[PDB]
């Protein structure tokens, strides 16, 4: 937001913002436990404890 | 962890040309002057006598 930045600098910072987004999405997709994508959907997993 | 889960690194050639500075010159043309040349004497050739 600083007025002490040129528009070229705005685009420059957009670059790193997009990189952060890309890495977040990559982790989301690629993380997995025993064939479960713990972040890929809205899920309920029941554990038999009786 | 599986086939096709990589990260893409990109590389670009760098040189005077690809940076366009290969054509950089700072000189300025001198004023050209000269004088007629005295072509002296003779020189032997392969033309047999």
């Amino acid at each position: 937001a600083n007025s002490t930045n040129s528009q070229s600098d705005l685009d420059s910072i957009q670059a790193e913002i997009t990189q952060r987004l890309n890495e977040i999405d990559r982790v989301s997709g690629q993380t997995q436990f025993n064939g479960v994508k713990v972040l890929a959907q809205d899920n309920t997993l029941t554990i038999q404890v009786g | 962890a599986n086939d096709g889960e990589t990260i893409d690194i990109d590389l670009k050639q760098i040189n005077s040309q690809t940076l366009g500075l290969d054509t950089l010159n700072v000189q300025q043309k001198y004023k050209v002057s000269d004088t007629a040349a005295t072509v002296t004497g003779y020189a032997d050739t392969t033309i047999a006598l």
